């Protein structure tokens, strides 16, 4: 398995961001998504999920109504839209991938992390 | 010993297909359901298993994307829905299961249907 | 929302000392936890799923036991590897929300 | 008795059984959205039960005249299966704990 | 696990056949787990043996074989002339539940 990113920007004050992550040696249809944030220096967050088919995007309080979160299993890669940036939105964003449990023939999601890519550090500044 | 296909249905290339099965004539409780693949001057392919009591089923080298099945425990039927089709989608899907009462019964598969005819066109 | 506490804060143990973690959840969220060790400078990797069992390639020196309100990470031997931070995850409902984060020194 | 997976399968009810029932619905407290691990199916069996005795015995169900040794595949189907609940249905689909 | 290729072609005798069918495998297939179905033309497909150990409860008769797990044969002897359709072979046990390539018949 292999998780890449990218999407990174100097500054971006108030500015439209696509960042990308794409998932390699894995089946990239069978199993949801997570963009899960982390401040420079502070503990761990999550901003935006997005699920198998694509149907279930759930965001944060204060991430909800401004970001956005797709997928496409053409390229077997998904998109994260920035906008509405302020200065405090420095950040160390990674994309990640859901447990998937079977019990009994059934696939049970939402339960933890597993594979952790690289990560891209978005700044802002004034 | 009765088991009945919807007739026959005209959709839009790359919407979604969608055949209902029904039975009649023994229990349907504790039984099995199949799909299978066929064409004139083709062979067959067998697509995948349904187990109504608990929901398990397996796909082929075909059917691992745009292929959902659904319990439809009511009235003794199962439905399953494909989407993303292509031209080559013009085939009798056909459906069956075995005789079964009592909690074991016959390895074979005996009560077939009728199927359809869905020609992918215009 | 949510709310959970990991403690303790900050401690320092080597070689053969155990360490307790404690995860206390604001509701009960059952055996849904999972337990990772991020690196001060690497992406966090999952040591506990479903918060009793034991993920695969995980030493079995870590050990997660709870349920509930309270769980609890123990660590027999501190190897001088483990130096990192530790972090529960709740997902009962929407939204996820994370802990502060236990830091591990060497005596 | 009645029908259906209950007292069939499940747990039997006794004839000329003697005591109260008592449910309540359990949208919280160890039930939460998605398929949780436990709290799964417990069908396919080839007798109709007793009243009173618990089947704790799992093994692979028999769909056919030979039986399979321990490969899963043509028959051999599963006698159990997980409930796909969440605390996000209806009226009919909300966990309900039986005393 | 699909190089079947099953021996015989097309085979046009007058009534009084004694010839004989091949089903290969690419591994060794535990019995009990086999299946020949009859196909017909514009009809449902039915079956007549299984496993190839035994026989259903009602079928025509006059016609049974056996075979190992590398080939398995099956004899026909003097069967209707109306059974006169294509044969597909199946294989159970381990998914996917392939068919057989198929055979055709001639008067």
């Amino acid at each position: 398995v292999q998780l890449v990113e990218s999407g990174g920007g100097v500054v971006q004050p108030g500015r439209s961001l696509r960042l990308s992550c794409a998932a390699s040696g894995f089946t990239f249809s069978s199993y949801a998504f997570h963009w899960v944030r982390q401040a420079p220096g502070k503990g761990l967050e999550w901003v935006a999920v997005i699920s198998y088919d694509g149907s279930n995007q759930y965001y944060a309080d204060s991430v909800k109504g401004r970001f956005t979160i797709s997928r496409d299993n053409s390229k077997n890669t998904l998109y994260l839209q920035m906008n509405s940036l302020r200065a405090d939105d420095t950040a160390v964003y990674y994309c990640a991938r859901d447990l998937a449990i079977a019990v009994a023939g059934t696939w049970h999601y939402y339960n933890g992390m597993d594979v952790w890519g690289q990560g891209t550090t978005v700044t802002v500044s004034s | 010993m009765q088991l009945v296909q919807s007739g026959p249905e005209v959709k839009k290339p790359g919407t979604s297909v969608k055949v209902s099965c029904k039975a009649s004539g023994f229990t349907f409780t504790s039984s099995a359901v199949q799909w299978v693949r066929q064409a004139r001057g083709q062979r067959l392919e067998w697509i995948g298993w349904i187990v109504v009591g608990s929901g398990n089923t397996n796909y082929a080298q075909k059917f691992q994307e745009r292929v959902t099945i659904t319990r439809d425990m009511s009235t003794s039927t199962a439905y399953m829905e494909l989407s993303s089709l292509r031209s080559e989608d013009t085939a009798v899907y056909y459906c069956a299961a075995p005789y079964c009462s009592g909690g074991s019964c016959f390895d074979g598969f005996d009560i077939w249907g009728q199927g359809t005819m869905v020609t992918v066109s215009s | 929302d949510i709310q959970m506490t990991q403690s303790p804060s900050s401690v320092s143990a080597s070689v053969g000392d155990r360490v307790i973690i404690t995860c206390r959840a604001s509701q009960g969220i059952s055996s849904w936890l999972a337990w990772y060790q991020q690196k001060p400078g690497k992406a966090p990797k999952v040591l506990i799923y479903d918060a009793s069992s034991l993920q695969s390639g995980v030493p079995s020196r870590f050990s997660g036991s709870g349920y509930g309100t309270d769980f609890t990470l123990t660590i027999s031997s501190l190897q001088p590897e483990d130096s990192a931070t530790y972090y529960c995850q709740q997902a009962k409902s929407f939204p996820i929300t994370f802990g502060q984060g236990t830091r591990l020194e060497i005596k | 008795g009645q029908t259906g997976k209950i007292a069939d399968y499940n747990y039997k009810l006794p004839d000329d059984f003697t005591g109260c029932v008592i449910a309540w619905n359990s949208n919280n407290l160890d039930s939460k959205v998605g398929g949780n691990y436990n709290y799964l199916y417990r069908l396919f069996r080839k007798s109709n039960l007793k009243p009173f005795e618990r089947d704790i015995s799992t093994e692979i169900y028999q769909a056919g005249s030979t039986p399979c040794n321990g490969v899963e595949g043509f028959n051999c189907y599963f006698p159990l299966q997980s409930y796909g609940f969440q605390p996000t249905n209806g009226v009919g689909y909300q966990p309900y704990r039986v005393v | 696990e699909i190089v079947l290729t099953q021996s015989p072609g097309t085979l046009s005798l007058s009534p009084g056949e004694r010839a004989t069918l091949s089903c290969r495998a690419s591994q060794s297939v535990s019995s009990s787990y086999l299946a020949w179905y009859q196909q017909k033309p514009g009809q449902a497909p039915r079956l007549l043996i299984y496993g190839a150990s035994s026989r259903a409860t009602g079928f025509p008769d006059r016609f049974s074989g056996s075979g190992s797990g590398t080939d398995f044969t099956l004899t026909i002897s003097r069967l209707e002339p109306e059974d006169f359709a294509v044969y597909y072979c199946q294989q159970y046990g381990n998914s996917p539940w392939t068919f057989g390539q198929g055979t055709k018949v001639e008067i």
